[PDB]
């Protein structure tokens, strides 16, 4: 209740200097302006190479879902099989960094 | 493609479809699913031309709801049962939904919509896994969850199978599709069957996977993909022109050749549970089958002959395709119906 | 079905350690050490009888034992006891670290006083071994009677006679 | 409370076994105010 | 293998730490002779109440209190 | 159906009490044909690759007479397993169930009427 | 087809996740450990088809206890009585119920 | 069999693959200099 | 029987194949009459 | 009205699923997903799985609608709309949400009640914190049971997300 | 049956019904499938932290990642079409009607 409570009033606050800063400035009847780039028109071109980092981003991400619950694995009564599995679980995170490596995909955006 | 990576990605094909045979959780089922439609995409898109993009694409969206469907079936189970053994399910909704997700993973009408296209825009290779080995891990799922699954939703869903693969193999002459509305039709044959004996099941899946394995092994051994430039095969390999057609006449089930057992099982034993209109009427639509597919047979190894003359060339160059276990296959998918009591080692 | 049976609030009036968790926790060590068999007689019932109905009498034991745990130290060693729980008391998470000098001072006479050891590290979790004359609750689930079995496999395996029989294959 | 309504016996059991069963939250403050009911069920949930 | 190493150290350093501190995070805790006090100490923290036995009149190990000097033992764990 | 039997020894495909059952001999007409079909293999697969189908790889054509003959025998061991079992099972639920299985009364012709249908 | 291969073996792959009664963390039971329990000691080896009617008091214990649905029923019963009765004016309700009498331990 | 809705279908190419630019920017002014640019990424 | 073998060929004059639905709507219609009879079932339930 | 918080963000989170399921623009339809995310997350915390929903938070909406924003940004190419001065530009923005928001409200009246008061969900609802648990959270001892129980688990999903890496590396190639 | 649970249901069927009701783009495809496994996730974990099934609490973490992996091949999918063809709309993707 205290957080909903919080984050309510930094959304009020947010949304308040917000309104500020843009109804404050309104209030001058300054000049009503005419006509107001590097690309002159053309289409947004799209790059592949943007996308497979986005991408790059979320499956390493997923792997760090599974990385999360480790500070609360140490405490366990099987350790020998939460070592192994936390030892394999980085490792598939290092091959799938090599294998994204040594396919020229962290490339021109290394 | 690197065939390391093709050899990886073909045993996460096969890894998924085994994780979903040996399971006993849900959850392990729907990861079995979820890496089996993962590692076959690739497999689609092994050409890179648009219309494999386009059937990779559509696959993806039928399965991946076919999969979220699946996973609503489980939390359901989860609610009205406590527990995740994969067993019958204990609530209609659940049976109702996982039988509705495991119809739209194996293409069965009418959520059929997908497979003509997807087996056209890919090879005949990745077509030969998607209706074969595809098949297998919801036939699974399908025999483990049979004390659950509503008799007159599945025989629905099996006749209008075999109706709707019936009559799409009229108006087509691409070969893929041709395989895929047999797939639509065959697979109701073995949901047909599946409440009152999934043995039956089990032997029309044997015998399809290796009649259709032998169709698109010989498609791949000529480099055909329409009825047009099949009609070729007789002036460039002339015991292809038999094989291919005396394995099509056992597709769709006619005596003596073994695809005539399956579905003389699958009338047997529906008739011992009292069901006399039904396995007549599902096997007059498969003579709707036979109709299409021996007009084919007509325009292979008769009418439609005429050849070009840069077959005077290809005449001075043998096969190197690895045709691999076609005698095999060949003589598996012909002569067996002598052996029909093999089918005791399914029980 | 039945009627759910429940106990009067007449068999549910026991006087009440009315005292805060922090002086629960300051007294906790020796509290484990001096009420241990009532504590230990209570659980055993609890976790046997799986039902707080059957435990009621043994729950009055813990508190009355509880009582006069309390009040031995009323008699005895009140204001080094009151300096140590309000130094415990302070804390957020209710350290027993920070509050090492009021613990001495309060194991100091309570020794001397009373001559209760506080326990070691590693006693207070032991699993112990309690003498009890109620007997064993033969059925604390409340099972019925289980389903009969099917019948197993038993004999040598005959052949198939005249084979597969079907429809005319004779083997 | 339930008196006018014929066919009821108070403290009916709804399972068909004798053993004890752990009480939900409204069997115990169900017939209480709203303050206790959220310092019951969203107290240790909410608190900071 | 002499060669190699110092030419990758010249090289690609980086990843030669990199290499160097995971093989030494997977073949060390096989080494140590304190990963056992690890085990030890895991299943010596006490989440759960230890429900008692009952008493039938044969159990020479399992204490009667806790000061009794049978029992699991952590003195090991205050001396170390 | 008979999937409850082999659920408490999984994957077992020829079990412990299969022993009991004679084996098929070698002379099996089911194994004579499937012999047959490792020769029509064979053939096939000297066809279809453009050799003289009688002469060529005599040693191949004999690995798939020897492989489907291989495969076939241990084929017709579980069939005879299964058929075995399906009839044991018959037989100790008759067993043990008589009142679903009584023994009807066989009457000779001279009480049983049958109605007389002329052909003319 | 299910190969049992984890019976085959002798590994355990998924049956610990299988239900709420199996071995858990820190030996936390769950809400209705009792009740899965004796469905399942009352449903084991006797087949589905027999465990469906003469097993069919300890499901529908269980089920009541997941999901809570007669004992809502039986709640929303007492309250709306309750409500009806504080309405018309033939109740009132105790100290213990409006909060006025400082609770017992 | 051709009808009506169907007669309008051009059948597929034979090897399956189908008959299917780069970023051109003006840094303006806005030392000065103007750069007329053609990225490729 | 032949009550819905008149009313499904009527059926089929009203249907836009006039006397061809004829033969196919009446005919069906047969079917349903004579499966009330004789207890003809099409999905039928599993028995062995 | 506090006491029935989760029933309440159930029906903003239907509201949201109605809200981008009709599909303005899958700009729009992100938006509409991203607020959706965020209050059935606030569903899961105020049962007490503040690692599930944190979980939510951290990887839902903090990878993957990133990723879907990030996409759809790269293709369904940007045109203006009205930019009139400051009533137009933000106040038609304030009663449109005014509007939204008492659609929510506009929602909650006397034939939901008769969903609500007949089938009373609170008083009852929230039994997570029926009695003691300990010094632990069970929801996330059982998150952390990943390394030492589920096993086989761990192998799997880490072969998959293995081999998601290896499968958008071949696909998007396009040779 | 029981009352959130109901509503969650509802926000699943109605991200299947926008799922099967294609209006222009194959990213509002993506965007109901990702909602349908949202709904998923809400209603695995209280019905798992309802009963208390302390095992289960990892499963609503592996439905995330596997089908946010599913998600991401979706992603790499769209990206395939739309350099295909320039945008990302269905009847783009119609080549196999014949
Ligand atoms: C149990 C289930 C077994 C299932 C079949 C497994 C094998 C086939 C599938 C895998 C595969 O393709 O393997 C390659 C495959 C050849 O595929 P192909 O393209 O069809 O062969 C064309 C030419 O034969 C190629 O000829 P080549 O010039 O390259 O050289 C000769 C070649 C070279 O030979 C070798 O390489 C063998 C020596 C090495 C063996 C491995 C050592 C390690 O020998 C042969 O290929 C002779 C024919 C082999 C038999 C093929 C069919 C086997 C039986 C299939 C089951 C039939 C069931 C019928 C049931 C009916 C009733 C229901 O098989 C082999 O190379 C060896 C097969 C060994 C069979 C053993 C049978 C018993 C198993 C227990
Ligand atoms: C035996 C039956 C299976 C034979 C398969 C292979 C046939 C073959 O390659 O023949 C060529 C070869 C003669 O050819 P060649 O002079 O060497 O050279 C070939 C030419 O270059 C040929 O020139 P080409 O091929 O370049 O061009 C001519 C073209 C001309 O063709 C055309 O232009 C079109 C053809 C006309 C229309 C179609 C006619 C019918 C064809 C299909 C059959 C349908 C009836 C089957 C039942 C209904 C199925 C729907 O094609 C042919 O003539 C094809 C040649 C092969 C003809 C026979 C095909 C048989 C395979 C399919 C039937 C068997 C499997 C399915 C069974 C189904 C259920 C019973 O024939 C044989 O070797 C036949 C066997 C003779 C000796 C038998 C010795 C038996 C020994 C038994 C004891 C040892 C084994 C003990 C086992 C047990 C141990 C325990
Ligand atoms: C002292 C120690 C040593 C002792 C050694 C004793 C023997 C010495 C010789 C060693 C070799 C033994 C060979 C097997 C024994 C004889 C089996 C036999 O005749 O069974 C009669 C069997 C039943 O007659 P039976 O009077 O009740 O029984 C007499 C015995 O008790 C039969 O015994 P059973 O009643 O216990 O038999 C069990 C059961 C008896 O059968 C049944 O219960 C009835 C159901 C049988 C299957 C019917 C399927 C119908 C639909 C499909 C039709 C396919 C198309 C036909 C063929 C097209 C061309 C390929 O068998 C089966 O179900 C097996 C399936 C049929 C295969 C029969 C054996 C074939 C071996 C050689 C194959 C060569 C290719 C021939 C053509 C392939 C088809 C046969 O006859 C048939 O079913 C009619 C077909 C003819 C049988 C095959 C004749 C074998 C010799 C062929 C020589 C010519 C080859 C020419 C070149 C290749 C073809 C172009
Ligand atoms: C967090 C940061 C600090 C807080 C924000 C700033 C604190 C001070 C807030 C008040 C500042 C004064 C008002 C805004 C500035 C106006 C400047 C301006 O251009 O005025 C001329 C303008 C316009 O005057 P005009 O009519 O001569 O227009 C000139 C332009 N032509 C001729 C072309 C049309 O004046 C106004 O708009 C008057 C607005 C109200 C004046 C202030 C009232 C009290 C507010 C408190
Ligand atoms: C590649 C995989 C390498 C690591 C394999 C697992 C290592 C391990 O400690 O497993 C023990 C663990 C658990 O064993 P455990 O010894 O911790 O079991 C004690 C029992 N519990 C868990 C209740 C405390 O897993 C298994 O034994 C079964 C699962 C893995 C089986 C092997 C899968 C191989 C897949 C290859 C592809
Ligand atoms: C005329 C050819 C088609 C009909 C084939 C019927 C085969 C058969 O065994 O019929 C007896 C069966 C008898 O079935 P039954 O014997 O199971 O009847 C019910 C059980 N008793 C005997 C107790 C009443 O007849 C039918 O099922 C009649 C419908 C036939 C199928 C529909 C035909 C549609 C047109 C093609
Ligand atoms: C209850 C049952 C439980 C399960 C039991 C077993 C089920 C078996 C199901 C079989 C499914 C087969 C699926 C397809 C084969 C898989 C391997 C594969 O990918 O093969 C194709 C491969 C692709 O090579 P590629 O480089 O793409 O070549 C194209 C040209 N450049 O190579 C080629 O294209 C080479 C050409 C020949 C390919 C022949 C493949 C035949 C495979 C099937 C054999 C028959 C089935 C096994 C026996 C019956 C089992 C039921
Ligand atoms: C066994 C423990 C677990 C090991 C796996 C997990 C490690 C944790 C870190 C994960 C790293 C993931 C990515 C690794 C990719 C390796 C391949 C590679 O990077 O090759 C290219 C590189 C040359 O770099 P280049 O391509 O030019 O890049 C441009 C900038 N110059 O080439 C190189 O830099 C060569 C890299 C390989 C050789 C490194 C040798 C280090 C040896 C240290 C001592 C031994 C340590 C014990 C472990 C065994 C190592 C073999
Ligand atoms: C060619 C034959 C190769 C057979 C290899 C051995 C396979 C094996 O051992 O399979 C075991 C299986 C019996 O196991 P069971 O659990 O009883 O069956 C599950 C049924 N749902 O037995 C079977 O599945 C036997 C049938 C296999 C048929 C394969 C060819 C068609």
């Amino acid at each position: 209740m205290n957080l909903m409570i919080t984050l309510l009033t930094n959304f009020t606050l947010a949304t308040l200097l917000v309104t500020i800063a843009f109804w404050l400035p309104q209030l001058n009847v300054y000049s009503e302006k005419t006509s107001p780039d590097p690309m002159g028109s053309a289409r947004l071109p799209f790059s592949m190479k943007f996308f497979l980092v986005a991408i790059t981003f979320l499956l390493f991400d997923l792997e760090i879902a599974l990385l999360l619950p480790l500070p609360w694995a140490s405490q366990t009564t099987n350790l020998n099989t939460m070592l192994t599995m936390a030892l394999l679980l980085i490792f598939l995170l290092a091959v799938s960094l090599a294998y994204e490596w040594t396919q020229k995909g962290l490339e021109w955006t290394e | 493609m690197n065939p390391i990576i093709l050899i990886i990605i073909l045993m996460t094909v096969m890894l998924g479809t085994i994780i979903v045979m040996i399971s006993t959780h849900w959850l392990l089922i729907w990861i079995g699913f979820e890496m089996n439609m993962l590692a076959i995409i690739p497999i689609m898109m092994k050409k890179h031309n648009p219309r494999a993009t386009e059937a990779s694409t559509k696959y993806f969206l039928t399965q991946s709801t076919a999969s979220m469907l699946l996973m609503m079936a489980i939390i359901i189970n989860l609610m009205f049962s406590g527990q995740w053994t994969v067993m019958k399910l204990f609530n209609p909704m659940a049976s109702m939904l996982m039988t509705m997700a495991l119809a739209m993973k194996l293409g069965m009408a009418p959520f059929h919509f997908w497979v003509p296209e997807v087996t056209q825009g890919i090879p005949l290779s990745s077509g030969l896994i998607l209706l074969t080995w595809q098949k297998l891990a919801p036939m699974s799922v399908l025999y483990q969850i049979l004390p659950s699954i509503n008799l007159d939703l599945i025989l629905t869903l099996s006749i209008l199978s075999i109706t709707i693969g019936g009559w799409g193999g009229l108006n087509q002459t691409q070969l893929r599709k041709i395989m895929a509305y047999s797939s639509i039709a065959h697979m109701g044959w073995m949901t047909a069957v599946l409440l009152y004996n999934p043995t039956m099941t089990l032997l029309n899946l044997i015998i399809y996977i290796i009649m259709t394995s032998t169709m698109f092994t010989l498609f791949m051994a000529n480099s055909t993909t329409t009825t047009l430039s099949l009609s070729h095969t007789w002036n460039k390999a002339p015991i292809m022109t038999i094989l291919v057609l005396i394995t099509l006449l056992s597709m769709g089930g006619l005596p003596p050749l073994s695809g005539f057992m399956p579905k003389w099982m699958i009338i047997q034993e529906m008739t011992k549970n009292d069901s006399i209109i039904l396995p007549t009427l599902m096997a007059i639509t498969a003579l709707l089958n036979l109709y299409f597919y021996m007009r084919l047979t007509y325009s292979t190894a008769l009418t439609m002959f005429p050849s070009t003359n840069n077959m005077k060339m290809k005449w001075q160059f043998p096969t190197t395709k690895r045709m691999t276990l076609l005698p095999t296959m060949t003589v598996l998918s012909t002569m067996l119906l002598p052996l029909t009591p093999i089918l005791s080692i399914l029980e | 079905p039945g009627i759910v049976e429940l106990p009067s609030l007449e068999d549910l009036k026991v006087q009440e350690v009315k005292v805060s968790s922090s002086v629960l926790k300051a007294a906790a060590h020796h509290y484990g050490a001096q009420c241990d068999k009532p504590n230990k007689e209570f659980m055993l019932c609890r976790w046997e009888e799986k039902d707080p109905r059957r435990c009621l009498e043994e729950g009055k034991l813990v508190n009355q034992c509880a009582l006069e745990f309390f009040r031995q130290i009323k008699r005895h060693c009140a204001e080094p006891f009151t300096e140590y729980w309000t130094c415990i008391d302070y804390s957020g998470l209710q350290l027993f670290r920070r509050c090492r000098k009021e613990q001495a001072q309060f194991d100091k006479c309570v020794l001397d006083k009373l001559g209760w050891v506080r326990p070691d590290l590693g006693e207070l979790s032991k699993v112990t071994k309690v003498k009890t004359d109620r007997p064993l609750p033969e059925n604390p689930y409340h099972s019925r009677a289980r389903p009969e079995p099917n019948p197993e496999v038993e004999g040598d395996l005959k052949p198939a006679r005249h084979g597969s029989r079907l429809f005319f294959w004779t083997m | 409370i339930m008196k006018d309504v014929p066919g009821w016996k108070v403290g009916e059991s709804v399972f068909h076994t004798t053993r004890w069963v752990t009480p939900m939250m409204g069997e115990l403050y169900g017939l209480r105010t709203g303050e206790e009911i959220l310092s019951s069920t969203y107290g240790f949930i909410w608190y900071t | 293998v002499a060669a190699f190493l110092k030419n990758v150290w010249a090289k690609e350093p980086v990843l030669v730490a990199s290499f160097a501190i995971a093989g030494l995070a997977v073949i060390l805790p096989t080494l140590s002779p304190y990963t056992k006090y690890s085990l030890m100490i895991n299943r010596a923290t006490p989440y759960n109440y230890p429900v008692p036995l009952r008493d039938d009149g044969n159990m020479p190990d399992v204490p009667s209190h806790p000061q009794d000097p049978q029992g699991p033992s952590l003195e090991w764990l205050k001396r170390l | 159906m008979m999937t409850g039997r082999q659920a408490r020894a999984p994957l077992q495909f020829l079990p412990d009490e299969a022993r009991s059952l004679p084996p098929p001999k070698l002379t099996d007409p089911r194994l004579a044909y499937i012999g047959f079909l490792g020769y029509c293999s064979g053939l096939i697969d000297n066809a279809i690759r453009r050799r003289p189908v009688l002469s060529a790889g005599l040693h191949r054509q004999f690995l798939y007479i020897t492989s489907f003959v291989f495969v076939g025998y241990y084929l017709l061991k579980r069939q005879d397993y299964m058929y075995a079992v399906r009839d044991h099972d018959m037989f100790s639920y008759i067993k043990s169930h008589p009142e679903d299985f009584p023994e009807k009364d066989k009457k000779t012709y001279r009480e049983v009427f049958e109605e007389f249908h002329p052909v003319r | 087809p299910f190969f049992d291969v984890q019976k085959k073996l002798g590994v355990d792959l998924d049956h610990w996740m299988t239900i709420q009664s199996a071995e858990q963390p820190h030996r936390i039971p769950a809400r209705c450990h009792a009740f899965e329990k004796e469905w399942i000691e009352c449903a084991h080896g006797i087949g589905s088809i027999r465990a469906e009617k003469e097993c069919k008091i300890e499901f529908e214990d269980f089920r009541e206890c997941l999901l809570r649905q007669k004992t809502m029923k039986r709640l929303n019963a007492i309250k709306r009585q309750r409500d009806k009765l504080i309405k018309e004016g033939k109740y009132t309700p105790p100290p213990h119920h409006s909060g006025q009498e400082d609770l017992r331990p | 069999y051709p009808t009506k809705e169907t007669a309008h279908w051009k059948p597929p190419p034979w090897n399956d693959v189908d008959p299917p630019s780069n970023l051109t920017l003006n840094f303006g002014p806005q030392g000065v200099l103007r750069l007329v640019m053609e990225l490729s990424g | 029987p032949l009550n819905y073998l008149i009313g499904g060929c009527a059926g089929g004059l009203t249907l836009g194949i006039g006397a061809a639905a004829c033969a196919y709507m009446g005919l069906t219609a047969a079917l349903v009459k004579m499966g009330q009879l004789e207890g003809w079932k099409v999905f039928a339930e599993p028995k062995v | 009205m506090m006491t029935y918080i989760v029933f309440i963000l159930s029906i903003i989170f239907v509201m949201g699923f109605v809200g981008f399921s009709s599909k303005p623009s899958p700009i729009y339809g992100g938006l509409g997903l991203i607020v959706s995310g965020g209050v059935g997350c606030g569903i899961v915390l105020n049962f007490g799985g503040s690692f599930l929903g944190l979980m939510v938070f951290l990887i839902y909406l903090g990878g993957m609608m990133v990723v879907f924003g990030y996409t759809t940004a790269m293709a369904t190419e940007q045109y203006p709309e009205v930019w009139v001065s400051n009533k137009v530009v933000l106040g038609t923005f304030i009663t449109g949400l005014l509007m939204e928001f008492l659609m929510v409200y506009y929602v909650l009246k006397d034939k939901e009640v008769e969903i609500v008061f007949k089938f009373n969900g609170m008083g009852d609802w929230v039994i997570y914190d029926t009695g003691d648990s300990g010094f632990f959270s069970e929801e996330a001892m059982g998150i952390a049971a990943l390394y030492s129980y589920g096993t086989w688990l761990v192998i799997v999903t880490g072969w998959s997300l293995l081999i998601g890496v290896v499968v958008i590396m071949e696909i998007t190639r396009g040779n | 049956m029981s009352l959130v649970y109901m509503n969650i249901m509802m926000a699943f069927t109605v991200s299947l019904t926008g799922l099967l009701m294609y209006r222009s783009h194959l990213m509002s495809s993506l965007l109901c499938l990702e909602g349908m496994m949202l709904s998923l996730f809400i209603l695995a974990t209280l019905m798992i932290l309802n009963s208390h099934f302390t095992l289960a609490s990892m499963m609503p973490i592996i439905l995330l990642v596997f089908a946010a992996c599913e998600a991401a091949l979706g992603l790499s999918l769209l990206v395939m079409v739309s350099n295909t063809y320039g945008t990302d709309y269905v009847q783009n993707l119609n080549l196999l009607q014949c």
